[PDB]
C-alpha cells in the first residue's frame, strides 16, 4: 500500500510540474516567428476549441458519475 | 519602484490622473489626440501600484499600464 | 393585466413554473409507472 | 452469461433479497392492527416491492453474485432497453430543448431590445418555437447544409496567441 | 498653526523621525470640523493650517477631503530628518489633472499596448518587454 | 409634541414596476448588458438607503417590509398548527407522552421515500419532529386537534392582516419621518404595551386555562374528560375544586392580601416531578411580575404630559474625565441611522438567543421536554446558531454605519471619536489577548495529545494528573446550590438542578442532574473564550478600520463592500469591512460549532441517560467526557467517530434522510472551497473559451456571461461553506439524538 | 470499478483542463491580452475590468494542485 | 470608412477583435487613432466605444 501510494503521488507531482513548465516555456521561451504555422503554434491557434471540448468532457463525466453515485446512494 | 507606461492610444481624458491616490500622473501637452494632451508618469517613485488609474482608463486595451516591480517603503504604503 | 403578465414572463417566474411542471410530470410518471430500471415494463 | 453473470430470474441471491425485503416490511406491518392505515400502507409497500422484483425477473436484466441487477451497455441490442433506447429518448429530448433554446435566442437577437427578451421571455414566440422541437434533427441537418449552423472563424473573436 | 486635535494613536511613528515625514498646509476661511485620515475628527483654524503625516497618500486623502470644503490652496511637502524639505504637490503650482505648458511627457511609448516585443526575443538582456 | 403625521396615497398600486426588474436602482434600471446585472439586482434589492437619499422614504419602506416579515412569520406558525391538526399524532401523544414519538410531518409514497414515515407510535407513521410543538401545546392547555385547527385559522387571518397592513402603510397611509423619530413614545409603548400587556395577558391565559388543564393532565385525567377551556372561565367552582383560593375571587387582589393566591402563584423552583418541566404556577407568577416590571418601565420617557425622561438629556449628562464629551451625539445617531439601530438590535437579539438556549436547557420550561433529548439538542443548537448569526449581523451593520452614516462633524470628542482615536491600542491589545488565549487553551490539548501519545499520562493536564480546576465556577455552583434556603429564602428548590441537587427522573430517563465541572470543562470554557475573542477581534477591526487605515487612508470613499484596492502596497485584498464580516462569519461558525459539540458530549456523558428505580445511573456515553475530551484524539474518536455511527448506519431505516443529508452537506461544504480558494480571473478566462464554442454555432446571449464578482465569489463560497458545515452537524445531531431518545 | 474509473477519468480531465488552459492562456486572453509582459507568476491585474484575481499561469498551477491531490486521492 | 459604416476590428488586443462595430465619426486633424467606433456589446470595463486607426478597420458590406 505504501509503495503504490508513494509512487502515485509522486507521479501526480511530476505531471503537474510538466504542465507548469510547459506554461513557463510559453511565457518565457516561445517565439511566435520561429514557430510560425507549426504544430506548436497551431495549438495556440485552436486553444479555444481545445479548452471548450475539454470542458465539455469534464462536465459530462462529472454530471453523470456524480449522478449515478447519488442515485445509488 | 513600480513602472507606469503611457501608450499612444491615450485620448487625454484625465481620468487616470484624477484616480491616482499618490499623484504619480499628470497631463502634458501632446498633438497625438483630439484633446491635445497625454498622460505622463514623472513621479513613479510614489506609485503604490493600486491600479486605480487602469480602472479609470476608458480605452481598449488600456492606455496606462502599471507593471509592479522593486518594492520600497513608498511602494509598500508603510507608515512605519 | 399586461404588466402582471409581463411580470409572469420574467425569467425566474417562468423557470419556477416550468421546473414545477416538469417535476410534477416526472413525479406522476413515477407514481403510475414506478421502478423503471430500463424500459422493461 | 455475459461477463460470467446470470439472469435475475435464475439468481438465488436476487430471490433472497426479495424475501428479506418483504419479511422486514411484514414484520413492521405485524405491529399494527390489520385495518390500521399503517398496516394498509405497509401492505401496499409489500405489493409494490413484489411487483418490482417480479418485473425485474421477467426482464432481460442480468444479476451479479450480489443479487442486484447489472446493466450491459456495450452496444448489444439484446440489452438495448438498458442504455440504448433510454439513450435515444434522452438525445431526442435534449436536442429538442437545445434546438428550441438556440432558435429562440437567435430569433430575439434581432428584436428591439434583445437583452430584455432574455430576462423577460416573449411567451407566445417561445411557445411557438418550442412546438417546433420535434423535428430538431431534420432542422439541424438543413441548417448545416444551408450554412446557418456553423459560423466562420474570421467572424468570431479570439485572444492573442 | 496646528488644527484643534486631541491626539490619537494613529499618528506618525519612528519613521517620521528617521526616514521621512510629510506636511500639508492650507488656508481655511472658517473653523470647520474635518476627518483626520488617521482616525477621528479635528477642527480647522481660521487662517493657515499645518498638519504632519506619515505618508504622502494620507496627505492626498486629506487634500481630496479639503476639496469638498472648497479649499484648493493646500500644499504638500516631504521633510527629511536633516531638515531638508521637498515641495511635492502640486508640483508646478498647477494641479496635475489640468494640462500645463512646460511639462514634458515621461514614460510614453509611441505605439498601442499590443506592440511590445516578445519575451523570448530579449532573454538574458536584463530588460523587460515594456522597457524595450 | 408626539403626533401622528401620515401622507395619504403616497405610492400607486400597479404592476408596471413588477415588469421593470431593477426599477429601484438608477444604474440597474437601464437593463442588463452582462449577467453581473442579474446578481446585482438581488444584492441591492433591500439596500434601501442606496435606492434613495431621503430618510423618510427609507423609513416607510422599512415599516412596510417589517409588516411583510410578520405576515410570513404568521403563515409559518399557522402552517405548524395545521400540520399538528392534520398530520400529527398529538392526540395519541397526549395520552402517553413517554413512549410515543412526536411527529408532525408525513411524506407521500413516491420513489420509495415513504420509508421516512417512521413507526413513531399512536397508530401513526411520519417523521419524528424536534421543534417542541407538542410540549408547547400541552403547556398551553391544548388537548384537541380542533383547538390546533382554530389556532391555525387565526394564524392565517393574522398573516393576511399583516400583509394588508404593509400594503396600507406603504401605498395608502405612509407615516412622515417625524413620526418615526419618536424614540421616547416607541419605548413607552413597546415596554408597557407590547411587553407589559403581552406578559399580563399571557399570565391571564396561564392562570385561567393552562394551569388547571395541566394540573388535571398531570393528575392522570384523560384529555377527553378534561373540561373545555371556557368552563374554567364560567365556573368559578371548577377552579375552586383545583385551586381553592379561587373561591375567594378577586377580593384579595384589590384588598392587598395577595398571599391568599399562594396556591397558584408559587416560588417552588426545581422541576415538576411528573413532567420534568418548570412548575406552571411559577411560570404564571413570573409572567405576572414581569408584566408589572415592563408596565413600570414604560412610563420612564416623556411624550406629551410633561413628566418623563428625555433620552438625549440622560445621554448628554453621562460624561467623565476619561471620555471627553461622553455620550453626546449618540441620540442623533440612533434617531437618524437605521444601521446603528440595527447593529444594536441584532447584537442584542443574538445574545438573547444564546441566553435562551442555555436557560431552556438548564431550566426546561415545557412538560416532557427534558427527556425528549432530540428536542433539547435541536433547540439548544438552533438557538445557538441564530444567536451567532445575529451578533455577526450586528457587527456588520455597525460597520455599515461607520461607512455611510457616521459624520465627523456630529462626533467631535465624543465616545465614538475617542474610540476611533485609539483603535490601534484597542486592536493591538485584542490581538495579544487572542494569541495568549489561543496558545494556552489549545496548547493544553496539544500538550495532552503529545503526552498521551508518548506514554506519559501522568504529565497530562487532567483530573488524574496536573489539574486545572475551574474553582470560580465551582464556587458559584455551590452558592447557587445553597441559595434556596438562605439567600432566596422563599424559594423551595434550586433554580436549576444543573447547579446541584437530586436527579430528576421522568419515565426512567434523566431530566436534569448536577453538571460537575473539572479540568476538561476548564479547557473547553477557555476554548470558548478564545474563539469569541478572535471573532470579536475580526469584527471590531472591521468596524474601527471601516473608514480608514494606515494602508488605505480613504477606505470610506471605497464604500462598505469592495473587493480590494489593488495589488499595490503589497496587496490589499479583503481590506473592506464587508470582508471583515466575511472572515468573522467563519470564526463564528468555528465558535458555535465548538459550543454545540461541548453541549452534546457533556450532556450525553454526564447528564442524560437511564436511571434504575434502585438508583443506578447509566449515562448515554458512560461518563467518558472527563478523560476523553482533554485530547483532540479523544474528540476525533470518542465524539465524532463514535457518535457518527447512527448517521452513517442509517441507510434503510427511517433515519436514512439524515445519512443522505450528512453526505450532501459534506458535498456542499467541499463545493464551497472552489469559490473560496479561487479567483474570478481564471473563471472569466475559461468562460471566454466556452463563449467561443457557442459563437462557433451562431448563438450567444446578448447578456454576456461573466464570472461572479470578487465579492460575490467570496459570498457564494461562504454561504455554501456555512450551509455544508451546519447541515452536516444538523444531520449528525438529529440521527444521534433520535437514536438516543 | 466502473464507477470509480469514471471518477478517475473526471479527475484526469479536470486536472488536464486547468493545466492546459493555464499553459495555453499563459501568454494572454481577452481579459488580459498582454499577460506575457507580466511573467509566469504575478498576483493579479487589479480589481478593474470586473476583477482579475488568479489570472496568471502560476495560478492555474495552483488551482490544478488541488485537483491533482483530489484525483490521486 | 465613413460615419455610419460597419467595420470589422483588426486590433488583436481589442475586446471586439474580429467583431463588427459602427463608425460614428472620423477625425480629420491628423490624430493617431481618428475613427470612433461604437459596438452593441460592452467590454469587461463596461464601455462600448473605442478609437481606432484606419488600418485596424475593414469595411464590411
Ligand atoms: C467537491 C467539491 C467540488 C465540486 C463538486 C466541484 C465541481 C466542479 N469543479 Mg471545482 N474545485 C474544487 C471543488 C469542487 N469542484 C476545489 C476545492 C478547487 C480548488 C479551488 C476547485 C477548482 C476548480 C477549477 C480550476 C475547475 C474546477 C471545475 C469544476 C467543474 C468540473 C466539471 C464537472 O464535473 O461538471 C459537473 C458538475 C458538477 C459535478 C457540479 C454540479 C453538482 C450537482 C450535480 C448539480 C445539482 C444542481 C442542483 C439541482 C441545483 C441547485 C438546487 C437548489 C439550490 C435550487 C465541476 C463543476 C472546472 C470547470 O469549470 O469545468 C467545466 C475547472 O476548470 N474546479
Ligand atoms: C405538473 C404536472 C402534473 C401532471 C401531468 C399531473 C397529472 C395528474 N394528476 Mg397531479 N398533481 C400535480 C402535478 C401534475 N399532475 C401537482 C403539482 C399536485 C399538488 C401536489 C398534484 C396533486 C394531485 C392530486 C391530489 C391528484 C392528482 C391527480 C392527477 C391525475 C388526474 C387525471 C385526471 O383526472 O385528468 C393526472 C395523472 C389525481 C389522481 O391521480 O387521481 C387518482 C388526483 O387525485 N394530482
Ligand atoms: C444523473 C444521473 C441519473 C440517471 C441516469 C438516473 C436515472 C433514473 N433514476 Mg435516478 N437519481 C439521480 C440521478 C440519476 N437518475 C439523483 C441525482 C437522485 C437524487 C435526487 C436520484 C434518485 C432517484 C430515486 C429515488 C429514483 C430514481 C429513479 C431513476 C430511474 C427513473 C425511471 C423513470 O422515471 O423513467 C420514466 C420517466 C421519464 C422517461 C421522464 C420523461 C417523461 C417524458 C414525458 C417522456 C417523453 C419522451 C418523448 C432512472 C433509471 C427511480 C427508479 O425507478 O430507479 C430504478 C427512483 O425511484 N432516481
Ligand atoms: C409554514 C410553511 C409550510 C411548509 C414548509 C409546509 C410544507 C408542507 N405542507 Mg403544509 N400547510 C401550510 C404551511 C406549510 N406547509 C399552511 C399555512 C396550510 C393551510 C393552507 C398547510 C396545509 C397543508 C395541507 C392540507 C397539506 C400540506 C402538505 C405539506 C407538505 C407537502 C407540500 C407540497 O408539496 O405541496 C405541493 C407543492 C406545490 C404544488 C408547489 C407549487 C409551488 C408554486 C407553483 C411556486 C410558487 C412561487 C411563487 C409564489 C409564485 C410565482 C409565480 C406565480 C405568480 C404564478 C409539505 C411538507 C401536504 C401534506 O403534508 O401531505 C401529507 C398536504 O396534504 N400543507
Ligand atoms: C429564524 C429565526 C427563528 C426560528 C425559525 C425559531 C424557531 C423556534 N423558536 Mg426561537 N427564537 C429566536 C429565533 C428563531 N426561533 C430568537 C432570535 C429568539 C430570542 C428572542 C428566540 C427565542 C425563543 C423562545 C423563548 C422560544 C423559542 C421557540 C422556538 C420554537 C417554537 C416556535 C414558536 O412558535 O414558539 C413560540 C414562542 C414561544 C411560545 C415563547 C416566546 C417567549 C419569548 C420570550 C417571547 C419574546 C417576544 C418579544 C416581544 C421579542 C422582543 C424582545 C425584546 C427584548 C424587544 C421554534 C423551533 C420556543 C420553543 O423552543 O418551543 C419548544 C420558545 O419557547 N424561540
Ligand atoms: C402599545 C401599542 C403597540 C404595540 C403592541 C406595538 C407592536 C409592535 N410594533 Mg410598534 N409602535 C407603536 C406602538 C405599538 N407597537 C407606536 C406608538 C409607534 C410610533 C412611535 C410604533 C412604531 C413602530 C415602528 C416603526 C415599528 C414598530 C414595530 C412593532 C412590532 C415589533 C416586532 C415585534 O416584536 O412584534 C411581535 C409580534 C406580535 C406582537 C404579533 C401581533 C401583532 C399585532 C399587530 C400587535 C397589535 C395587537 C393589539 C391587540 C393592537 C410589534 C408588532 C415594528 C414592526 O415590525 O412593524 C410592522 C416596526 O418597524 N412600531
Ligand atoms: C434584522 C435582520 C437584518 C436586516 C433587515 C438586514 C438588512 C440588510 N443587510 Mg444585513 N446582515 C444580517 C441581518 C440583517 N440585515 C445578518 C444576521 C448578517 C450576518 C450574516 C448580515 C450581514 C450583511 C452583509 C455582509 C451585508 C448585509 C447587507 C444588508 C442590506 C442589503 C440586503 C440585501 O439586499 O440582500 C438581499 C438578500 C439576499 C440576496 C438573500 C441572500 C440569501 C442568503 C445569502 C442565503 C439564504 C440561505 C437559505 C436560508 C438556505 C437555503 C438552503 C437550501 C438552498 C438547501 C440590508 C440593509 C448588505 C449591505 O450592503 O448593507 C448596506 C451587505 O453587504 N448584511
Ligand atoms: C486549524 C487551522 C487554523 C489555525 C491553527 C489558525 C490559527 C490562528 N488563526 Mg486562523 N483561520 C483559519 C484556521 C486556523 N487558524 C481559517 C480556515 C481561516 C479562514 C476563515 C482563518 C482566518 C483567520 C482570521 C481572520 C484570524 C485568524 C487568526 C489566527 C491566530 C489566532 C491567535 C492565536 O490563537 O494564535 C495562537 C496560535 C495557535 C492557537 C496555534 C497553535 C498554538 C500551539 C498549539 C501552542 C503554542 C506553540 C508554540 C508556538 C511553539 C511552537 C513550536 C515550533 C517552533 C516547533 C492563530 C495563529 C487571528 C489572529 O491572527 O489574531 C491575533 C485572526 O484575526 N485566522
Ligand atoms: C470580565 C469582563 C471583561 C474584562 C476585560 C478586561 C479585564 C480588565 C479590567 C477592565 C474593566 C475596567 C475597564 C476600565 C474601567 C471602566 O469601567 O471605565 C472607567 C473609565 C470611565 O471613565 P469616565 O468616568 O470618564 O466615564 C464616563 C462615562 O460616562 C463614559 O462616558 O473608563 C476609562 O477610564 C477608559 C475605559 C477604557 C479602559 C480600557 C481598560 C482595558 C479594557 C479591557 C477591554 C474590555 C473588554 C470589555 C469589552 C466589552
Ligand atoms: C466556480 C466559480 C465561478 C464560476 C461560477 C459561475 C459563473 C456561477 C454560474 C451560476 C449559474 C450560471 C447560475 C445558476 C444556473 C444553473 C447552475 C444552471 C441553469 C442554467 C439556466 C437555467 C440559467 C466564478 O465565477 C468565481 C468567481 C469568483 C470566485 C470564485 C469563483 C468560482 O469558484
Ligand atoms: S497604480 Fe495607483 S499609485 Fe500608481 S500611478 Fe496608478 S493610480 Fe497612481
Ligand atoms: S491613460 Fe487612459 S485614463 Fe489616462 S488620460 Fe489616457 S485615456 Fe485617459
Ligand atoms: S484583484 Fe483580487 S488578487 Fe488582485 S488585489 Fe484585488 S482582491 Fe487581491
Amino acid at each position: 500500500a505504501a509503495l503504490y501510494t508513494h509512487h502515485q503521488y509522486i507521479a501526480g507531482f511530476l505531471m503537474v510540474g510538466a504542465f507548469a513548465h510547459g506554461a513557463i516555456f510559453f511565457v518565457r521561451d516561445y517565439d511566435p516567428e520561429l514557430n510560425k504555422n507549426n504544430v506548436l503554434a497551431r495549438m495556440l491557434e485552436h486553444k479555444e476549441a481545445i479548452i471548450s471540448h475539454l470542458s465539455w468532457a469534464s462536465l459530462f463525466l462529472g454530471f453523470h458519475t456524480l449522478g449515478l453515485y447519488i442515485h445509488n446512494d | 519602484s513600480h513602472t507606469v507606461k503611457i501608450y499612444d492610444t491615450c485620448i487625454g481624458c484625465t481620468q487616470c490622473v484624477r484616480a491616482c491616490p499618490t499623484d504619480v500622473l499628470e497631463m502634458v501637452p501632446w498633438d497625438g489626440c483630439k484633446s491635445g494632451q497625454i498622460a505622463s508618469s514623472p513621479r513613479v517613485e510614489d506609485c503604490v501600484g493600486c491600479k486605480r488609474c487602469e480602472t479609470a482608463c476608458p480605452t481598449d486595451f488600456l492606455s496606462v499600464r502599471v507593471y509592479l516591480g522593486a518594492e520600497t517603503t513608498r511602494s509598500l504604503g508603510l507608515a512605519y | 393585466m399586461n404588466d402582471f403578465q409581463k411580470y409572469l414572463s420574467t425569467a425566474p417566474v417562468l423557470l419556477t413554473l416550468w421546473m414545477t411542471f416538469t417535476a410534477g410530470f416526472i413525479i406522476e410518471v413515477n407514481r403510475f409507472f414506478p421502478d423503471m430500471l430500463g424500459l422493461y415494463f | 452469461e455475459i461477463g460470467g453473470l446470470t439472469k435475475c430470474s435464475e439468481s438465488a441471491a436476487f430471490t433472497k433479497r426479495l424475501n428479506a425485503s418483504v419479511k422486514k416490511l411484514e414484520q413492521r406491518a405485524s405491529q399494527y392492527e390489520a385495518d390500521s392505515p399503517p398496516a394498509l400502507a405497509l401492505k401496499q409497500q409489500v405489493e409494490r416491492t413484489q411487483a418490482r422484483f417480479d418485473k425485474y425477473s421477467r426482464s432481460e436484466l442480468l444479476c451479479g453474485a450480489d443479487g442486484l441487477p447489472h446493466l450491459v451497455a456495450d452496444g448489444r441490442w439484446s440489452h438495448a432497453a438498458e442504455f440504448i433506447l433510454p439513450g435515444f429518448g434522452f438525445i431526442y429530448i435534449s436536442g429538442w430543448i437545445g434546438w428550441v433554446g438556440r432558435k429562440y435566442l437567435r430569433a430575439v437577437s434581432t428584436s428591439a431590445n434583445p437583452s430584455e427578451s432574455e430576462i423577460i421571455i416573449n411567451v407566445p414566440l417561445a411557445l411557438k418555437i418550442m412546438t417546433t422541437g420535434y423535428i430538431w434533427p431534420i432542422s439541424a441537418w438543413q441548417e448545416l447544409i444551408s450554412n446557418d449552423l456553423v459560423a466562420v472563424s474570421e467572424e468570431i473573436t479570439v485572444s492573442p496567441r | 498653526p496646528f488644527p484643534t486635535f486631541g491626539g490619537s494613536t494613529g499618528g506618525w511613528l519612528r519613521a517620521a523621525e528617521v526616514e521621512e515625514k510629510y506636511a500639508i498646509t492650507w488656508t481655511s476661511t472658517k473653523e470647520q470640523i474635518f476627518e483626520m485620515p488617521t482616525g477621528g475628527a479635528a477642527i480647522m483654524r481660521n487662517g493657515e493650517n499645518l498638519l504632519y503625516l506619515a505618508r504622502k497618500e494620507q496627505c492626498l486623502a486629506l487634500s481630496t477631503q479639503l476639496r469638498t470644503f472648497k479649499i484648493n490652496d493646500y500644499k504638500i511637502y516631504r521633510i527629511f530628518p536633516s531638515g531638508e524639505v521637498q515641495y511635492l504637490h502640486p508640483k508646478d503650482g498647477v494641479f496635475p489633472e489640468k494640462v500645463n505648458p512646460g511639462r514634458t511627457s515621461v514614460n510614453s511609448r509611441g505605439f498601442s499596448i499590443g506592440k511590445n516585443p516578445n519575451p523570448a526575443s530579449i532573454k538574458f538582456s536584463g530588460i523587460t518587454t515594456y522597457e524595450s | 409634541n408626539v403626533q401622528v403625521f401620515v401622507e395619504k396615497d403616497a405610492v400607486e398600486t400597479s404592476f408596471a414596476k413588477w415588469a421593470q426588474p431593477g426599477h429601484f436602482s438608477r444604474t440597474l434600471a437601464k437593463g442588463p448588458k452582462t449577467t453581473t446585472w442579474i446578481w446585482n439586482l438581488h444584492a441591492d434589492a433591500h439596500d434601501f438607503d442606496s435606492q434613495t437619499s431621503s430618510l423618510e422614504e427609507v423609513s416607510r419602506k422599512i415599516f412596510s417590509a417589517h409588516f411583510g416579515q410578520l405576515a410570513i412569520i404568521f403563515l409559518w406558525i399557522s402552517g405548524m398548527h395545521f400540520h399538528g391538526a392534520y398530520f400529527s399524532n398529538y392526540s395519541a401523544w397526549l395520552t402517553d407522552p413517554i413512549s410515543i414519538k412526536q411527529s408532525s410531518q408525513v411524506v407521500w409514497p413516491i420513489v420509495g421515500q415513504e420509508i421516512l414515515n417512521a413507526d413513531v407510535g399512536g397508530n401513526f407513521q411520519g417523521i419524528q419532529t424536534t421543534s417542541g410543538w407538542f410540549q408547547m401545546w400541552r403547556a398551553e392547555g391544548i388537548t384537541s386537534e380542533v383547538e390546533l385547527y382554530w389556532t391555525a385559522i387565526g394564524g392565517l387571518a393574522m398573516s393576511a392582516i399583516m400583509l394588508f397592513a404593509g400594503w396600507f402603510h406603504y401605498h395608502k397611509a405612509a407615516p412622515k419621518l417625524e413620526w418615526f423619530q419618536n424614540a421616547e413614545s416607541m419605548m413607552n409603548h413597546h415596554l408597557a404595551g407590547l411587553l407589559g400587556l403581552g406578559c399580563l395577558s399571557w399570565s391571564g391565559h396561564q392562570i385561567h386555562i393552562a394551569l388547571p388543564i395541566n394540573k388535571l393532565l398531570d393528575a392522570g385525567v384523560s384529555p377527553q374528560e378534561i373540561p373545555l377551556p371556557h368552563e374554567f372561565l364560567i365556573n368559578r367552582d371548577l377552579m375552586a375544586q383545583l385551586y381553592p383560593s379561587f373561591s375567594k375571587g378577586l377580593a384579595p387582589f384589590f384588598g392587598g392580601n395577595w398571599g391568599e393566591y399562594s396556591d397558584f402563584l408559587t416560588f417552588k423552583g426545581g422541576l415538576n416531578p411528573v413532567t420534568g418541566g418548570l412548575w406552571l404556577s411559577d411560570i404564571a407568577h413570573h409572567h405576572l411580575a414581569l408584566s408589572v416590571l415592563f408596565i413600570i418601565a414604560g412610563h420612564m420617557y416623556r411624550t406629551n404630559w410633561g413628566i418623563g425622561h428625555n433620552m438625549k438629556e440622560i445621554l448628554e449628562a453621562h460624561k467623565g474625565p476619561f471620555t471627553g464629551e461622553g455620550h453626546k451625539g449618540l441620540y442623533e445617531i440612533l434617531t437618524t441611522s437605521w444601521h446603528a439601530q440595527l447593529a444594536i438590535n441584532l447584537a442584542m437579539m443574538g445574545s438573547l438567543s444564546i441566553i435562551v438556549a442555555h436557560h431552556m436547557y438548564a431550566m426546561p420550561p415545557y412538560p416532557y421536554l427534558a427527556t425528549d433529548y432530540a428536542t433539547q439538542l435541536s433547540l439548544f443548537t438552533h438557538h445557538m446558531w441564530i444567536g451567532g448569526f445575529c451578533v455577526v449581523g450586528g457587527a456588520a451593520h455597525g460597520a455599515i454605519f461607520m461607512v455611510r452614516d457616521y459624520t465627523p462633524a456630529n462626533n467631535y470628542n465624543n465616545l465614538l471619536d475617542r474610540v476611533l482615536r485609539h483603535r490601534d491600542a484597542i486592536i493591538s491589545h485584542l490581538n495579544w489577548v487572542c494569541i495568549f488565549l489561543g496558545c494556552h487553551a489549545f496548547g493544553f490539548y496539544i500538550h495532552n495529545d503529545t503526552m498521551r501519545a508518548l506514554g506519559r499520562p501522568q504529565d497530562m493536564f487532567s483530573d488524574k494528573a496536573i489539574q486545572l480546576q475551574p474553582i470560580f465556577a465551582q464556587w458559584i455552583q455551590n452558592i447557587h446550590l445553597l441559595a434556596p434556603g438562605t439567600t432566596a429564602p422563599n424559594a423551595l428548590a434550586t433554580t436549576s438542578y444543573a447547579f446541584g441537587g437530586d436527579v430528576i427522573e421522568v419515565g426512567g430517563k434523566i431530566a436534569m442532574m448536577p453538571i460537575k465541572l473539572g479540568t476538561a470543562d476548564f479547557m473547553v470554557h477557555h476554548i470558548h473564550a478564545f474563539t469569541i475573542h478572535v471573532t470579536v477581534l475580526i469584527l471590531l477591526k472591521g468596524v474601527l478600520y471601516a473608514r480608514s487605515s494606515k494602508l488605505i487612508p480613504d477606505k470610506a470613499n471605497l464604500g462598505f463592500r469592495f473587493p480590494c484596492d489593488g495589488p499595490g502596497r503589497g496587496g490589499t485584498c479583503q481590506s473592506s469591512s464587508w470582508d471583515h464580516v466575511f472572515l468573522g462569519l467563519f470564526w463564528m461558525y468555528n465558535s458555535i460549532s465548538v459550543v454545540i459539540f461541548h453541549f452534546s458530549w457533556k450532556m450525553q456523558s454526564d447528564v442524560w441517560g437511564t436511571i434504575t428505580p434502585d438508583g443506578a445511573i447509566s449515562h448515554i456515553t458512560g461518563g467518558n467526557f472527563a478523560q476523553s475530551s482533554i485530547t483532540i484524539n479523544g474528540w476525533l474518536r470518542d465524539f465524532l467517530w463514535s457518535q457518527a455511527s447512527q448517521v452513517i448506519q442509517s441507510y434503510g431505516s427511517a433515519s436514512s434522510a439524515y445519512g443522505l443529508i450528512f453526505l450532501g452537506a459534506h458535498f456542499i461544504w467541499a463545493f464551497s472551497l472552489m469559490f473560496l480558494f479561487s479567483g474570478r480571473g481564471y473563471w472569466q478566462e475559461l468562460i471566454e473559451s466556452i463563449v467561443w464554442a457557442h459563437n462557433k454555432l451562431n448563438f450567444a446571449p446578448t447578456i454576456q456571461p461573466r464570472a461572479l464578482s470578487i465579492t460575490q465569489g467570496r459570498a457564494v463560497g461562504l454561504a455554501h461553506y456555512l450551509l455544508g458545515g451546519i447541515g452536516t452537524t444538523w444531520a449528525f445531531f438529529l440521527a444521534r439524538a433520535i437514536s438516543i431518545t | 470499478d466502473f464507477l470509480v474509473h469514471h471518477a478517475i477519468a473526471l479527475g484526469l480531465h479536470v486536472t488536464a483542463l486547468i493545466l492546459v488552459k493555464g499553459a495555453l492562456d499563459a501568454r494572454g486572453s481577452k481579459l488580459m491580452p498582454d499577460k506575457k509582459d507580466f511573467g509566469y507568476s504575478f498576483p493579479c491585474d487589479g480589481p478593474g475590468r470586473g476583477g482579475t484575481c488568479d489570472i496568471s499561469a502560476w495560478d492555474a498551477f495552483y488551482l490544478a494542485m488541488f485537483w491533482m491531490l483530489n484525483t490521486i486521492g | 470608412i465613413d460615419r455610419n459604416s460597419k467595420v470589422r476590428i483588426l486590433r488583436k488586443e481589442s475586446y471586439w477583435f474580429n467583431q463588427i462595430g459602427t463608425v460614428a465619426t472620423v477625425d480629420q486633424s491628423g490624430i493617431r487613432y481618428p475613427a470612433v467606433v461604437r459596438f452593441e456589446s460592452v467590454n469587461y470595463a463596461g464601455t462600448n466605444t473605442n478609437n481606432f486607426a484606419l488600418d485596424e478597420l475593414v469595411e464590411v458590406k
